[PDB]
């Protein structure tokens, strides 16, 4: 659970994650989806220590599901963000605290807008165009330094993601078993079956 | 009206009624006394026998605090006990800081201050007992006697229970006939026979006789209960008085 | 009157009619009788049923190996009570491998009882109990009230009508006491003595209830056919 | 840091130097270092910057209600027994090391404390990195009846040997004189002796020189009526 | 490791003729990884401007923090707060989290409204307060700010005059470190005017 | 014991009532009056001072108007004291949301809350009720332009048009009557003044027993404004609605 | 033991009117008189030192008491009620504001922190009201001068003039009938006294008259020199002296 | 350090010299380590600053508190006070106390409570880092019943040779005489006490 | 009519627990008095042993607080006690804290502080006391300062308590209306003994033996209480002139 990647195009974001989980010397999966639904508009990927990432992943799900019954109401993406980024920086001056990074794609239906917020388990947020966690970045931002268009279609996002998940493929020591790949617009969240 | 039925209300005379009431269960119990003598004090109690089937000597009231105490009371049995208990802690508290055994004077006011402190509050009912105590300690002999309200004094000798008016006029004899002082073995005698002038007031039943004593000289100012041959020449002494 | 809403109030004489009330639950409750020799401590206790489907209600507890007692009363009291001796005993032991005192275990339970008659919110124990035991000063007898008031004796009885009982055992006082190495007649003086309470009813096989306790003779009851023999 | 403490007739006086340091930059370079505890109780602080303002605040602000509370004038023994012990309590985790004068109805008084909370009684203290400098000069010109003029000139040549000296010391030297009977006369910058000369150049820009690539108006009005 | 040094950034304040400057480089990353160009150091309350360097979670976490405590302060005292109270409160703020301090390097800038007397003030992560009159420095090129500013500030610069001083001495100094640079920002603060410009510089 | 003094502030009546709640809302009924009326381009809040002196300082004075954040303004009934302690803890909450969410609490979120709070002095704790109304007057960027009330039981509506304190039967009927939906701020603050110009328990209406405000979206372009009135705009409002 | 009173005590009446309080404030009517009045250059606050026995020093008594350097208070009532407020305002001055912001607070954020001590009290379990009235005067920078009104229900009220206690009704009137927002200091301390006289009955004189200022700063009181912006407090008592050397222009 | 305490005819005199060190730097060379928890009962310090002032300023408040209730407490009663706080506090005191004082009663005393908070009743007693050089001069010089003047000489020559020896002590002699008589403060400086 | 037994407001505004512990204050029929010397203070107060069984060396009103403060109280002795003993942890805390001697004004004010308390709090009940502290304060010089049930307290030039206070306040008044002065115009404490025995003498209209008085003393450093000898060398000085 160490590859995450996000792409904020023209109309959507995307969400890339790696499939494998590995316990000591042994690949256990390679089938592992590392996401979360938060609400129908918003999604979180995660990665960082083994059981944190979905024990967090969950609560922080299970908190705005909370809030969506409370107000009969989708809160916003940066809304999200901000719960979430406070959580952490909570958590992180805490006896044992939850070592878990986070990337959140949402739609935002108000201001018909994507946006993509990078959080680590620190609580830094930032919002970008394109993010990672880890090592990932090392081997892709300078491809998507170079490729890069705020006005890219959905189709172009995904074929700067496959050309990043190539060069991952290549120059990166450890078998991660591909990505499953999240898109997430105006319509809601899907996912691409085939990648 | 209505003072009365919520201990630490003042009355409108500033009286509290249910420390009087709790008075009226001292009075209604046994006859206790304490004599103090000229290296040490006695302590002495009347015990109803109720039925042929108490078995002697086996229901002890006098208690002991640490080892140079004596404790004994009327009213409430149980509540005596509970006093007990606390002036055990203490005692022990003190001699755990300080080393030295708990003066007299020490103690007397750390059973004064809890027993006052259950006048201050009406979720707590007063002590039902007087409680009659002493022993020695550094600076001698010291005898003294505890009121429900947590009012305490020292004395040269001391009553409470039913019988208490009999005792007190027998004790202010012995003040009147012995200002140089009365001795310890004197002063045991004495006991027994003021405990069988006092069971008059309770002449239906009759009664056992208890008594105690810590004394410099007698004891080493450790407390002692008066027992076989000591306490049958003052059984002796006290019905060849009574005839 | 106006005194007895709660424990924490004397009325105008100084009595506490709240622990007088928990004292009146006793009478009511079903007779049980104990008495000792120099040997051995028996206590013997009247079971009472619900009806004729129901079973008769369970009257004496063991406390310890060498300790146990009979109750009359609210028997939910007697089970906190007899818990707590249980505790004590078992205390003792573990800490200072020592048997608990049956006069140190009656200290105990009139301390117990104590805090429950002088605080607010509580209410004192509805019932009575008989406790005998037998320690490193020989046999031993205790009678409990609610009150506080532990008192040791050769023989008593508790209940509605115990005073038959007690009256028997006053004067059979010289008698019972010198029964030493005899269990078997020792429980017949405690059976004649329960039966000086009965009217109307009888004891039979399912109604007495009977315990022992002695030198060689750890704390143990009988029920049923076992005190057919006494019957 | 260098600050001191003399005796002398009629009361007492404090001195310190003026640089704050983090590490072996120069963080402040007139930084004020004789704090208020009271009107007439003065102290000055070595150590952990934050925790000599702070503790020396508490105490001040609890010794103000206190006299309030007393209706008393604050005394020195005050201050210094509630510094001691909230110092101790700590266990040296709050790197306070004070020296405290003042005056008061029982007369005027000179008290240093550690930060683990012990105290000292003395007629002439000095605290600091640059202490060793300051108590060889009080060690050499310090004698008993000094005079108010021979006291303050006693502290402050203590200080100046703390600011050649010691590394950790420099710039200015302010000073305090408690007298008995008298207000507190607080001295800021009592000597001088560490003007920068001036530049050999003047660094001032020509106007466009920095290149921009946005501007605008910042809002900090509240929102506006109509 | 070292919680001071992992995000990097500086800020820089200098005092002028009837006006203050405040100035923040953009970069945000995590040790040699650039992560963000458009990480903005220095927040407003009122008329007060806060600069905060160090820990960029501790960052945003303080500037809410302050936001959420100046609103309160208005709504109660009926008047905004003004940069002297407000370098007290950040003090006392800090020194509660004595032995769990936020990491932090923040500065205090602005002009108070009623004297008119330009204000500066820094602290460190603790709460000591430096309040001084010429310039204030922060973060991971603070020694090289220290360099610049002690050469190129002079007292009661104009407006336009101070604003190509500290703009020279951020730049600079980003330059020289590693850390620091990835765009910047310069805030020239006047009594009730406030212009904000956004510096060209080198992305590396 | 303590059992005997207590009066038991938490119990219902036998028609199912709680007795301090009703208590309290008879309490409020002597208190001046406060409206609020909504409109399609802003909120109106109108209220009047109990008997005032010539010697109260009243640029200086609040007992009716009062500003939970740049939003949100509530108008008090009732026991000043109690009001504040709660405006307090509704100020709190909404900087706790805007810091948690970066956003500004929406109107309904913080009335519940404080709504939630009354309540639990009714169902638990043994004390004794607060004995204040509060009239809301909001906006966010979902429902716009919003009224509401709550009262001691903690029971929240929301309202086109409201008023609490004294004379509210006789000024709702007012309200009802005058009050239409495609109705603007100007037209409202007239009705809001007229209407407590006849409930008024005072001889007559003065700028001296009022106070006054308004949220309008009258703010340079989208955003808000909230305006509470000095005295001598009070006084200026009077004359240009014909009043005095 | 344990305080078992965790229930109100100051509950409302079928009428809506809360007892305790309405009770606490037949206590303030019985309450000595005490004033204050408002000028343009400061504020006075004065009140009638009660001796209740002429062996008792009445110095040692302290009716008007500093709460900050520019804040005063006065009473009236139950004075034991309003010396123990007086620790709690003091000490609230530092905890909830001084601590934090290095200043003292301003006069009606002092007067809010004692009316919420006052409210709880109204509120809470196991206690009864305080059986006090309080006249607040004060200045700070942005505010300006501001007297405060603090009543046992917790509820506080700004005056330009007040008096509060035995003979408010008619001292009110008074004061009514002498004010102007023209006044200067010496002439609201004139007013005080001759409002005061009517309510009082035996000698009146600096003895038994307790009046303090709040005006312009007092270096000489500061008992330090050095720092310029430090300038002294605005509170001042007037001594027996002062105020009977203005009895005599009266 | 070094401290000490000695019992006479006439009562118990306490020693001590009056230098503290943080490290090899001289912090107070004019020290008073001869602490007075009541009337006639004082103790010598030795060990953490911090922790034997905060001990016996504890001690004195309880002794203030117990003088208030039941009079003048024993010397003993005052050690066993000072040995409570140290025995409890083991884990976090550096703390070496030798207490000392005159009853009419009892006369002087001396008691001596090392490092683990026991406590030892004895003759004479010495403690601090610069004890160690005159345990054999102070076993073969002490006697009993000894005069105030011979105790003072003793007392003098020994901390001398302690100070002599031993950097960590230093400065002047200080000296408390507890008798009947009262309570008597000496002092001696180097030139006096170096040259015997 | 339950605002008569808890201290909550009647409807007159009063406070009936307060007042009805004032009228317990008078409960041991002893009557206290108190005055300043030059560099002293002096209380006396009546001593009433009526029982003979009895140790009248334990019958006593008059508390050694500190060793500067001395205490007499009026009311029932376990009150008293307590209030004693609580006197005596303040002045040994407030020494303790803040490195000085409690002043005897600063103690008389937490003690009222304390019985404000029990007059607003339901739970606690007043002491049935009025407490007179007296000293000779460092800065302040000789003190005296009373506390009440009510949690009122003030200091006194001169001061009296108990069923005849009325008796002893005039007589006092009287004597420094002649005066003029706020004290005892006298060198040794011995003598402001024997006035104020001699002025309690003429006010209530009885005359002493040694056993029917106690006498405390305030000088500078130290409270002390006279013993029944040192009282009688008292009585012997009056009597001869
Ligand atoms: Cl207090
Ligand atoms: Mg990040
Ligand atoms: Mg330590
Ligand atoms: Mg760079
Ligand atoms: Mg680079
Ligand atoms: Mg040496
Ligand atoms: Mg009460």
């Amino acid at each position: 659970m160490d590859i995450i990647l996000g792409i904020r195009v023209q109309d959507s974001v995307i969400l890339a994650s790696s499939k494998a989980v590995t316990r000591g010397i042994s690949v256990l999966k390679d089938s592992d989806d590392k996401t979360r639904q938060l609400s129908p508009h918003t999604l979180m990927s995660f990665a960082g220590e083994a059981g944190d990432t979905v024990q967090f992943a969950e609560y922080i799900q299970a908190n705005i599901q909370l809030y969506s019954i409370r107000e009969d109401y989708e809160l916003s993406p940066q809304a999200v963000s901000s719960f979430v980024r406070q959580e952490l920086a909570k958590s992180i001056r805490s006896r044992r605290p939850y070592q878990v990074n986070v990337l959140i794609g949402g739609y935002d239906k108000k201001k018909n807008k994507p946006e993509l917020y990078q959080i680590d388990y620190l609580g830094t947020k930032v919002e970008l165009p394109y993010g990672a966690h880890g090592y990932s970045g090392f081997y892709t931002f300078s491809l998507l330094d170079h490729h890069y268009r705020p006005d890219m279609t959905t189709e172009e996002g995904l074929d700067l993601l496959k050309l990043c998940v190539q060069e991952l493929e290549k120059r990166m020591p450890m078998d991660f078993k591909g990505v499953i790949v999240k898109i997430v617009d105006k319509d809601g969240i899907r996912q691409v079956d085939d990648f | 009206t209505g003072y009365d039925l919520s201990n630490s209300v003042f009355s409108p005379d500033g009286r509290n009624f249910q420390v009087e009431y709790a008075v009226k269960a001292v009075e209604n119990g046994t006859t206790s006394i304490g004599i103090k003598c000229n290296d040490g004090v006695v302590f002495a109690v009347e015990k109803l026998i109720t039925s042929k089937l108490l078995v002697p000597q086996k229901n002890v009231k006098i208690q002991v605090v640490d080892r140079h105490i004596g404790c004994v009371y009327s009213g409430l049995i149980p509540d005596g006990r509970h006093l007990v208990n606390r002036g055990r802690e203490e005692a022990a508290s003190f001699k755990k800081l300080y080393k030295t055994p708990i003066p007299i004077p020490a103690f007397a006011d750390r059973l004064g201050q809890y027993v006052q402190a259950h006048t201050l509050y009406n979720s707590v009912r007063p002590f039902g007992v007087s409680t009659i105590f002493g022993g020695v300690d550094k600076n001698g002999a010291h005898l003294y006697m505890l009121e429900p309200s947590g009012s305490y004094w020292g004395y040269k000798g001391a009553a409470t229970g039913k019988g208490r008016q009999s005792a007190k006029a027998e004790l202010e004899k012995l003040v009147d006939h012995h200002p140089e002082g009365l001795s310890a073995r004197e002063a045991v005698k004495q006991a027994a026979k003021i405990i069988y002038l006092a069971h008059e007031d309770n002449k239906e039943k009759d009664f056992e006789l208890e008594i105690s004593w810590c004394s410099l000289s007698e004891t080493n100012g450790l407390h002692k209960f008066v027992k076989g041959d000591l306490l049958q020449e003052a059984i002796d002494f006290a019905q060849k008085e009574i005839n | 009157n106006n005194y007895d809403g709660d424990t924490v109030t004397f009325s105008p004489t100084g009595r506490l009619f709240q622990v007088e009330y928990a004292l009146e639950a006793i009478k009511q409750g079903s007779v049980t009788v104990g008495l000792r020799s120099n040997t051995h401590a028996v206590l013997v206790a009247l079971k009472r049923n619900a009806d004729e489907l129901s079973s008769y209600q369970k009257k004496i507890i063991k406390c310890d190996e060498h300790m146990g007692l009979s109750l009359a009363g609210l028997a939910p009291d007697a089970r906190v009570l007899s818990n707590y001796l249980r505790q004590q005993c078992n205390y003792s032991s573990l800490v200072f491998n020592r048997k608990l005192a049956v006069e140190r275990a009656g200290h105990l339970l009139c301390d117990k009882a104590q805090k429950n008659t002088q605080s607010y919110g509580g209410r004192p124990y509805g019932v009575g109990l008989l406790i005998i035991g037998y320690d490193k000063s020989g046999a031993h007898l205790l009678e409990f009230q609610p009150s506080g008031n532990v008192t040791e004796l050769y023989g008593t009885a508790i209940g509605a009508r115990s005073q038959g009982a007690k009256t028997y055992l006053e004067r059979t006082l010289d008698t019972f006491i010198k029964i030493d190495g005899n269990p078997d007649e020792l429980i017949k003086a405690g059976v004649e003595a329960i039966s000086q309470s009965l009217r109307d009813e009888s004891l039979t096989v399912d109604n007495l209830s009977i315990a022992i306790v002695g030198k060689d003779t750890p704390f143990t009851i009988y029920d049923g056919e076992a005190v057919a023999k006494y019957i | 840091t260098t600050i001191v403490g003399v005796k002398f007739n009629n009361g007492v006086v404090i001195a310190a130097d003026t640089r704050s340091t983090q590490g072996p930059i120069v963080a402040d370079k007139n930084c004020a270092k004789l704090h208020r505890i009271s009107p007439k109780i003065w102290c000055a602080g070595a150590g952990t910057a934050a925790d000599t303002e702070a503790v020396t605040q508490l105490i001040g602000s609890n010794i103000e209600l206190h006299s309030l509370y007393t209706s008393r004038e604050p005394r020195v023994v005050s201050a210094l027994q509630m510094l001691k012990q909230h110092l101790f309590k700590y266990q040296g985790h709050i790197g306070a090391y004070l020296i405290v004068a003042g005056v008061d109805p029982t007369g005027s008084h000179l008290f240093s404390i550690h930060a683990h909370g012990s105290t000292d009684v003395g007629y002439y203290l000095s605290l600091g990195s640059g202490s060793l400098a300051a108590m060889a000069v009080l060690e050499s010109h310090w004698k008993q009846d000094l005079t108010k003029e021979e006291a303050i000139k006693l502290a402050s040549d203590a200080i100046q040997a703390g600011i050649w000296n010691d590394l950790g010391s420099g710039s200015n030297v302010d000073v305090c004189v408690m007298e008995i009977g008298k207000d507190a006369e607080y001295l800021r910058n009592y000597l001088t002796p560490n003007v920068r000369e001036e530049k050999q150049k003047s660094y001032k820009f020509p106007r466009g020189t920095t290149a921009v690539l946005k501007e605008s108006i910042v809002n900090i009005c509240d929102i506006q009526e109509e | 490791s070292d919680p001071s040094s992992i995000n990097g950034g500086i800020v820089v304040a200098m005092t002028g003729k009837d006006c203050v400057a405040i100035a923040c480089d953009l970069r945000l990353g995590s040790q040699s990884l650039g992560v963000s160009n458009k990480f903005e150091k220095i927040f407003h309350y009122g008329h007060v401007f806060l600069g905060i360097t160090g820990l960029a979670t501790d960052v945003t976490t303080l500037n809410e923090m302050f936001r959420y405590k100046t609103n309160l302060y208005k709504l109660k005292e009926e008047r905004a707060i003004e940069p002297e109270t407000f370098t007290q409160l950040v003090s006392s703020s800090l020194y509660e989290r004595r032995f769990g301090p936020y990491f932090v390097g923040p500065v205090v800038a602005g002009i108070n409204s009623k004297s008119g007397k330009p204000f500066i003030a820094g602290f460190d992560l603790i709460g000591c307060i430096d309040e001084a009159k010429d310039f204030i420095v922060s973060g991971t090129a603070s020694d090289q700010l220290f360099g610049m500013c002690e050469s190129l500030y002079e007292p009661n610069l104009e407006p336009e005059d101070l604003f190509e001083t500290i703009s020279q001495a951020l730049l600079n100094a980003a330059d020289r470190d590693a850390l620091s640079g990835w765009g910047a920002v310069v805030y020239i603060i006047k009594k009730d005017e406030v212009v904000k410009r956004y510096l060209k510089m080198r992305q590396d | 014991g303590s059992r005997r003094y207590d009066s038991r502030t938490t119990i219902f009546s036998p028609e199912g009532r709680l007795y301090q709640v009703e208590y309290a809302l008879e309490s409020i009924s002597h208190a001046g009056t406060a409206i609020g009326i909504m409109a399609s381009d802003g909120i109106v809040l109108a209220a009047e001072r109990k008997v005032t002196s010539t010697l109260l300082e009243q640029d200086t004075s609040t007992e009716k108007l009062y500003k939970l954040n740049d939003k949100i303004a509530v108008a008090v009934a009732g026991l000043t004291a109690d009001a504040e302690i709660l405006i307090n803890t509704a100020r709190i909450h909404a900087q706790n949301y805007l810091k948690t969410y970066n956003e500004d609490i929406p109107v309904e979120i913080l009335v519940r809350r404080l709504s939630d709070i009354k309540q639990g002095y009714t169902q638990h704790g043994g004390l004794r009720p607060f004995g204040v109304s509060f009239i809301y007057a909001g906006y966010d960027d979902r429902y716009g332009y919003q009224l509401y009330t709550s009262n001691p039981s903690g029971n929240y509506t929301g309202w086109k048009a409201i008023s609490v304190g004294a004379n509210t039967s006789a000024a709702q009927t007012l309200l009802q009557m005058d009050y239409k939906d495609d109705m603007k701020v100007d037209d409202a603050i007239e009705l809001a003044l007229k209407t407590l110009s006849k409930t008024t328990d005072s001889s007559a209406l003065t700028y001296d027993r009022l106070e006054f405000a308004t949220i309008r979206k009258g703010a340079n372009d989208g955003e808000v404004y909230q305006k509470i009135f000095k005295p001598q705009e009070i006084k200026d409002i009077l004359v240009k609605t014909g009043i005095t | 033991m344990t305080d078992r009173y965790s229930f109100s005590l100051t509950t409302f009446s079928p009428s809506g009117k809360l007892g305790q309080i309405d009770y606490a404030l037949t206590a303030v009517k019985q309450g000595v008189t005490s004033l204050g009045i408002k000028a343009t250059n400061g504020v006075v606050i004065a009140t009638e030192k009660k001796s209740s026995s002429p062996l008792a020093m009445s110095e040692t008594l302290s009716k008007v008491s500093l709460l900050t350097p520019d804040i005063g208070a006065v009473y009236s009532g139950m004075g034991p009620d309003y010396r123990v407020l007086v620790d709690k305002s003091r000490k609230v001055a530092h905890t909830s504001y001084k601590r934090i912001y290095g200043e003292y607070p301003p006069t009606k954020l002092l007067v809010s922190e004692v009316a919420k001590i006052m409210q709880e009290a109204t509120q809470s379990g196991g206690v009864r009201p305080f059986g006090v009235s309080l006249l607040i005067a004060g200045h700070d920078e942005f505010n300006g001068f501001s007297l405060y009104q603090v009543d046992p229900s917790g509820s506080y009220f700004p005056w330009k003039a007040t008096a509060i206690g035995k003979g408010s009704v008619a001292a009110k009137t008074f004061l009514e009938k002498r004010w102007n927002d023209e006044l200067e200091l010496e002439d609201a301390i004139h007013i005080a006294l001759l409002t005061l006289k009517e309510s009082v009955e035996g000698e009146f004189n600096g003895d038994t008259i307790e009046l303090a200022i709040i005006g312009d700063e007092n270096p000489d009181l500061l008992g330090y020199t050095g720092i310029p912006t430090d300038k002294g407090p605005r509170f001042r008592k007037l001594t027996s002296q002062e105020i009977n050397d203005r009895l005599e222009a009266l | 350090t070094s401290i000490m305490a000695v019992t006479f005819k006439d009562g118990v005199i306490l020693g001590a010299d009056s230098r503290t060190t943080t490290g090899a730097y001289i912090a107070n060379r004019v020290t008073d380590k001869l602490t007075r928890v009541h009337d006639k009962i004082w103790c010598c310090r030795s060990g953490s600053a911090a922790d034997t002032q905060a001990i016996a300023d504890i001690v004195q408040y309880h002794l203030e508190l117990y003088t208030s209730q039941y009079g003048t407490p024993s010397t003993e009663t005052a050690a066993s006070v000072f040995k409570e706080l140290c025995y409890e506090n083991k884990d976090n005191l550096t703390a070496g106390i030798i207490v000392a004082g005159y009853d009419d009663k009892n006369k002087g005393e001396v008691y001596t409570i090392p490092l683990g908070g026991s406590v030892h009743k004895l003759p004479y007693a010495i403690a601090g880092s610069g004890s160690t050089f005159i345990y054999g001069y102070c076993d073969k010089n002490f006697r009993e019943n000894m005069s105030k003047e011979e105790t003072v000489d003793f007392i003098k020559h020994s901390l001398s040779q302690a100070i002599k020896w031993d950097g960590s002590s230093g400065g002047v002699i200080r000296m408390v005489v507890l008798t009947a008589a009262g309570v008597e403060r000496l002092i001696f400086y180097p030139d006096e006490y170096e040259q015997l | 009519g339950y605002d008569r037994h808890i201290t909550i407001f009647s409807p007159e505004g009063r406070l009936y627990q307060v007042e009805y512990a004032f009228k317990a204050t008078n409960q041991t029929n002893i009557n206290s008095l108190a005055v300043r010397g030059k560099d002293c203070t002096v209380v006396i107060s009546q001593k009433k042993v009526p029982d003979k069984l009895l140790d009248p060396t334990t019958v006593s009103y008059i508390f050694c607080i500190s060793r500067t403060i001395g205490m007499v109280v009026n009311g029932p002795i376990p009150d008293a006690r307590n209030a004693a003993l609580r006197a005596k942890a303040e002045a040994a805390e407030f020494r303790y804290k803040y490195g000085y001697d409690m002043p005897c004004d600063v103690l008389a004010k937490r003690m009222a502080n304390l019985s404000q308390i029990y007059t607003q709090r339901a739970y606690m009940r007043p002491l049935g006391v009025i407490l007179t502290f007296v000293s000779v304060d460092e800065e302040l010089g000789p003190s005296i300062y009373k506390t009440d049930p009510a949690g009122y307290y003030v200091g006194y030039k001169a001061t009296a308590t108990g069923p005849k206070q009325q008796e002893i306040t005039t007589n006092l008044e009287n004597h420094f209306k002649k005066s003029k002065i706020d004290h005892i115009n006298e060198e040794s404490w011995e003598k402001v003994v024997e006035f104020a025995i001699t002025h309690m003498i003429d006010a209530l209209g009885t005359e002493f033996s040694k056993n029917d008085l106690e006498v405390g003393v305030a000088t500078k450093d130290k409270f002390f209480t006279l013993s029944a000898e040192n009282i009688e060398e008292r009585l012997v000085a009056i009597a001869e002139q």
